[PDB]
């Protein structure tokens, strides 16, 4: 019913011109027809005289000046709810898993308010992970941002799957994926591999819908693709009453992009080319991700820092939001840990006696501590043994090694791969579970036992095996 | 219920308004909505859009009016009714602000009610000129042993608390305010501070974690927390520390002290970048705004010792600063170093080893500093400053064959920085600083190993109350060490040490 | 205590979109008419007062 | 270059140091990664090559040490016999 | 006068809103009696240990 | 109260240094510690048993 015409199209900015009188608001979704397109530019400034100056979501190739624009009255509305689990949508909230129309009931603008500070749950809480290295010694934080440092190859897939399991079994959560400005060959990887571990089954539940933004989409699109996500993590908090699971990866696309479609709305560049808008940028994503009375959206959040330069604006505005880091490291993986979370450059803020309890603090401070000796001892020991070290050094010593053997779990996610039973060893078990070997009632069977079993108790009966 | 409150508002829903000036956007984009009308329009008076939404009008343009958006964009739409509010910033000053986190409006986001208002303020006031000032010497503690001693803090001097970004800068700061509860708790108001934490451009989990440990603390009572979160809008965090200013004012002017904290000046910065560039006035170095210095000089200024002409109040402040990344060269870490007056400056190696206060001496600096200090506490704390400094030099040379001038430096010294281990969020008493390092300066803490400091110090802190509560008595209450509290302490550490 | 706040929370919602009832019924309402009237002698008397 | 790195699923470095020293061709080992890695390689080439990376980091790391003078032990310069073949 | 039409439109049509005891219920945790109210075991009867323990440590003093 | 029974405990340990037989003896003394500390801390643990139904 309003309709206005293409003006300009210069760049990704198309200028429509609305002779109704009556035009859009600002962040409204405009759709052009186009032959073999919907084209949704999303409107980013009143010029005045009724001319709006609009962003293109999709590709601008091949539009005539005076095509007819149709308003569609509010923001981009993307499909919400259980029936978009296991779909990769793409922006424009259309499936691009060809797998036929979502079929889903509501759809919600994807600009949303985050919460007010009223609204905001008062108390910190820790998300159970299960994973045992990740819940002792780098606890996650309910409804925070987990940062992921690390690239692929350190199992960073597997890690992320092997908490999409965790989540659906113990907090009987749902999880969006939104590759924001994913490469698509690693996209096509991801797709496949949460197939063959069946996170996403095809028929039956899929613990994670996929929200996919290739690079080759638009600025535009590759922007407002993390507010699509975004809005369908909202819905499963809100409405489900879930803890949710939003993997968000990577962080450095987000700045990326908004630093593209900010130069393109002709804002003077601001420093090293960042968006003037950085901070409220920033502000809209993260402040949308928290915990709330109705449930939380725990974030996953990767982050590959540009040029290994992590002081750059966007890693530094970036930092501002984490809650924690899991470093998965290479090396760790040389040990042979599953996952190959790094116990001590894995930190978190949430890591304090206040939190996880003083128990779970001393526990994991003794740990720290018990593992820290190790690692410079082991140069000590490299050069003339832990024979020449005390004797009660020599039993943190072997007990750093009982420890970090113990600090493997063997994951559920690859019972599929490996074949090795998946533990997920409860938080108050794991706790009392370290407890236990700090107390030196375990320093007393194989190093090879505590090596990828679950529980003390499976521990025991592993020793047991062992020695069998 | 529910439905008798509701009846209460829209009953509370009266009147019709005498409007007069008002306003047609001529073009919203990108937070600048340029309005044609407002003909009379004070600089920077607050202008409400049919929408509802607030802004400022820092640009007052020729031809068209330059609002700035304290609202979202969405909401506000080419050709918009703007209603002239016809009063520049003003926010609630009065003591009805105590125990409420507010926004920058002034609007209870804690929503204990609306604030029981003695006045509204403007946002921009000057500074207190040359004669309105006199000479600190009133100290503040802290409760932080290192701060006190190392640096100590007086009453309307502002130092920075700079570091590396986040590194429990926070934390520091907030350590400071429980502080302040110990004296707060007593009667005398001028051993009363009261604080005012300036939330700045934290994500609202942290201040809903920081609503909570005061809270826990039971500290909102003393509080008063200014809140511009990181969502909202960049005009509101712009104004966020003038605004806070106002509120500090009240205090100052009734003749009350208090210590405001600004947290942090760096996102203040990012603010006043994004509104000059979005506003199109001149960009300047590392893009931030040209007279940025002349804003943070503002800001900074306003903290003032009055005289007692002008009734002798106070209005301390500590703003925190991140270094991002340890560029203390950087352009807006070097303006704020050249305006402020001392610095504390945390470092992040200390940080991560575990060094927690992470503060690094060297690069601590007061210039007030030991002119409001305790003088018991200045007295026992000359030593502890060269112990320290001695300790620096000598640390290095710990890479083998060690002269026994070196090892009994590196003794000293071992024990000297590891007593200063403190555990954030636990605040302590002057009388239980002093005796501390009179021990340590003493040399009795090198005959204690390393691992048995800290059982040393809680150990004999307990000992000292129940051997001579008198003596901690006589310290607090007398606030100078004499010779025979000396003495009789000393003979109380021996005894202690012994045990 | 938890339940109880959700509760009030949910009223105030429930009773906010049956507000929301009332507005469209005001809106056709022939009220429509009689407070344009009303509308317009109150600005007489507003601009009176001027 | 910032921005095509980030596209781009693999860096091959080339190193005008190197050059001159006369590695031709003159890429930087530890510049150069593969974020698609082994499983593109011939079978055979890959069983072969296994600890080749970790031998060649081996040597950068020693190398560096061996520049800062002193006497290295003889599991060190094992590494660096190793390393300069 | 449009505030009148709304204050009396709302307040005349609705005044009472659902409200089930019931559904609440299913929100909210039961409560239920404690468990094990159980007296200490007694151990270490008679002398029987005693006399087993004087003569169990060779060492009684040296 | 506890400190009665730890003075004469310690104070025992200390006396036990003059023998050689005190085996497990301490380890039933460090024993009893324990538990006597447990209760110390549920003591403090404590609420009074019923809901303030005042406020609540």
């Amino acid at each position: 019913p309003i309709t206005g015409k293409v003006t300009a199209v210069i760049g990704a900015i198309v200028d429509v011109h609305f002779e109704q009188s009556e035009l859009p608001a600002i962040l409204n979704a405009l759709e052009i027809k186009t032959p073999q397109g919907k084209l949704v530019l999303e409107v980013a400034q009143h010029l005045g005289e009724n001319t709006v100056r609009t962003i293109a979501m999709d590709g601008t190739e091949g539009l005539v000046r005076g095509e007819k624009v149709l308003d569609t009255g509010g923001p981009i509305s993307v499909p919400v709810g259980r029936e978009t689990l296991g779909r990769i949508i793409n922006v424009i909230g259309e499936p691009i898993d060809e797998r036929g129309p979502i079929k889903s009931k509501l759809r919600k603008p994807i600009h949303a308010d985050p919460p007010s500070f009223a609204e905001q749950s008062t108390s910190a809480e820790i998300l159970e992970t299960g994973i045992k290295v990740v819940d002792l010694l780098a606890p996650y934080a309910r409804g925070g941002k987990i940062g992921l440092f690390g690239g692929a190859g350190v199992g960073k897939t597997v890690f992320i799957q092997e908490l999409i399991n965790n989540i659906a079994k113990a907090h009987g959560g749902f999880s969006v994926f939104t590759g924001v400005g994913e490469r698509t060959r690693e996209g096509n990887d991801l797709y496949r591999e949460m197939k063959e571990t069946g996170v996403i089954n095809l028929e039956g539940e899929s613990k994670v819908a996929l929200v996919f933004g290739q690079m080759n989409e638009p600025p535009g699109a590759r922007a407002r693709v993390a507010l699509t996500g975004l809005t369908i993590a909202e819905y499963f908090r809100d409405e489900e009453g879930q803890d949710v699971l939003l993997f968000i990866d990577n962080i450095f696309r987000f700045t990326q992009a908004g630093s593209e479609v900010s130069a393109l709305l002709g804002r003077i560049p601001s420093a090293v080319g960042y968006q003037p808008t950085l901070a409220t940028d920033m502000g809209l994503l993260q402040e949308r991700i928290t915990t709330t009375k109705k449930g939380s959206v725990t974030s996953v959040q990767a982050v590959y820092v540009p040029a290994d330069d992590l002081t750059d604006p966007a890693p530094a505005t970036t930092f501002a939001h984490l809650d924690a880091t899991t470093v998965l490291s290479r090396g760790i993986s040389e040990l042979g840990i599953y996952p190959a979370v790094d116990p001590l450059d894995s930190k978190s803020r949430l890591l304090d006696a206040a939190v996880v309890g003083q128990e779970h603090y001393d526990v994991a401070s003794k740990v720290q501590e018990t593992l820290q000796t190790y690692k410079s001892l082991q140069d000590i020991i490299a050069i003339l043994g832990m024979d020449e070290l005390s004797e009660q050094d020599k039993l943190t010593v072997e007990r750093a090694r009982k420890i970090q053997r113990f600090l493997s779990q063997p994951f559920a996610v690859a019972e599929v791969f490996t074949g090795i039973p998946g533990k997920l060893v409860r938080l108050k078990d794991t706790v009392a579970s370290f407890k236990a070997v700090l107390e030196g009632k375990y320093d007393n069977i194989p190093e090879h036992a505590f090596y990828m079993v679950g529980g003390i108790e499976d521990v025991v009966a592993k020793a047991e095996k062992l020695a069998a | 219920e529910v439905s008798s409150i509701l009846e209460e508002r829209i009953k509370g829903v009266s009147d019709e308004a005498n409007l007069n000036e008002t306003g047609r956007v001529l073009a919203v984009g990108d937070g600048i909505a340029r309005v044609f009308g407002l003909n009379n329009i004070q600089a920077e008076e607050l202008v409400e859009f049919s929408s509802g939404v607030k802004g400022m009008a820092l640009n007052l343009e020729p031809g068209q009016v330059g609002i700035v958006l304290f609202g979202s964009d969405r909401l506000v739409k080419e050709g918009e009714l703007v209603k002239r509010t016809g009063n520049i910033v003003d926010v609630p000053v009065g003591p009805g602000l105590l125990g409420r986190v507010v926004d920058a409006l002034g609007n209870p986001i804690d929503g204990k009610g609306p604030i029981d208002a003695a006045g509204r303020s403007r946002a921009q006031v000057k500074a207190p000129g040359i004669l309105p000032r006199r000479s600190v010497h009133e100290p503040v503690q802290t409760g932080l042993k290192a701060v006190d001693a190392l640096v100590p803090i007086g009453r309307g001097q502002r130092e920075l608390i700079i570091g590396d970004r986040q590194t429990g800068k926070t934390a520091v700061a907030l350590d400071t305010i429980l502080n302040q509860k110990r004296w707060n708790n007593g009667s005398d108001e001028s051993k009363k501070l009261y604080c005012v934490y300036v939330a700045v451009g934290q994500k609202r989990s942290t201040v809903a974690q920081l609503v909570q440990t005061l809270e826990q603390h039971d500290a909102m009572k003393y509080s008063i927390i200014v809140a511009a979160t990181a969502s909202e809008a960049a005009p509101l965090q712009y104004l966020a520390p003038f605004t806070a200013a106002s509120i500090g004012e009240w205090f100052r002017d009734n003749g009350k002290h208090a210590l405001i904290v600004y947290d942090d000046l760096s996102k203040q910065a990012v603010a006043y970048r994004q509104l000059s560039l979005l506003l199109r006035r001149p960009p300047g170095r590392e893009a931030y705004p040209g007279d940025v210095f002349y804003l943070h000089s503002r800001l900074l200024e306003r903290a003032a010792k009055l005289s007692e002409k002008e009734g002798s109040g106070s209005l301390t402040a500590l703003p925190v600063i991140e270094t991002q990344g340890g560029d203390v060269s950087a352009y807006i870490p070097t303006n704020v170093i050249s305006i402020t007056d001392g610095q504390i400056f945390l470092e992040a190696e200390l940080f991560y080893k575990g060094i927690r206060p992470a503060i690094n001496v060297g690069l601590s600096v007061s210039r007030v500093g030991s002119a409001a200090q305790v003088k018991a506490l200045k007295q026992v704390a000359g030593s502890l400053k060269l112990f320290l400094a001695q300790y620096r030099e000598v640390a290095a040379f710990a890479q083998s064959d060690l002269d026994a001038s070196t090892k009994q430096t590196l003794v000293r010294g071992e024990r000297l920085t590891q007593l200063l281990k403190q555990n954030q969020y636990s605040p302590l008493a002057t009388e239980e600083q002093v005796p501390l390092i009179y021990a340590g300066v003493n040399g009795h803490l090198d005959g204690i190993e390393l691992s048995r400091i800290g059982e040393f110090e809680s150990s004999f802190l307990s000992y000292l109350k129940s051997n001579h509560n008198e003596l901690l008595t006589e310290i607090r209450e007398k606030g100078e060490l004499s010779k025979e509290l000396l003495a009789s302490l000393k003979s109380a550490t021996e005894s202690f040490v012994a045990t | 205590v938890r339940y109880e706040a959700s509760l009030r929370q949910l009223e105030q919602r429930q009773l906010a979109k049956s507000v929301i009832s009332r507005v469209q019924s005001e809106l056709g309402n022939p009220k429509f008419q009689e407070k344009v009237l009303q509308q317009s002698i109150s600005e007489i008397e507003q601009l009176l007062s001027k | 270059p910032t921005n095509v790195i980030s596209i781009t699923d693999g860096q091959i470095f080339l190193e005008a140091e190197l050059f001159y020293k006369g590695i031709r061709p003159a890429i930087n080992v530890g510049l150069s990664v593969s974020r698609v890695g082994s499983a593109a390689q011939v079978k055979a080439l890959k069983q072969v090559a296994g600890s080749l990376k970790l031998f060649l980091a081996q040597y950068r790391e020693v190398a560096a040490f061996a520049q800062f003078g002193s006497d290295l032990d003889a599991s060190t310069k094992q590494t660096l016999v190793r390393g300069e073949r | 006068n449009v505030i009148q039409d709304l204050y009396l439109r709302e307040l005349k049509d609705t005044k009472l809103a659902p409200s089930t005891l019931q559904d609440a219920e299913g929100n909210v945790k039961p409560w239920n009696p404690p468990q094990k109210p159980n007296l200490p075991e007694l151990e270490l009867q008679g002398p029987e240990a005693l006399k087993a323990y004087t003569e169990q440590n060779v060492e009684t003093a040296h | 109260a506890k400190s009665a029974a730890n003075k004469l405990d310690w104070a025992k340990v200390i006396s036990s240094l003059r023998i050689t037989g005190s085996t497990a003896t301490q380890l039933s003394s460090f024993k009893k510690r324990n538990d006597e500390a447990r209760r110390q801390l549920l003591e403090l643990q404590s609420q009074p048993t019923e809901v303030d139904f005042s406020h609540y």
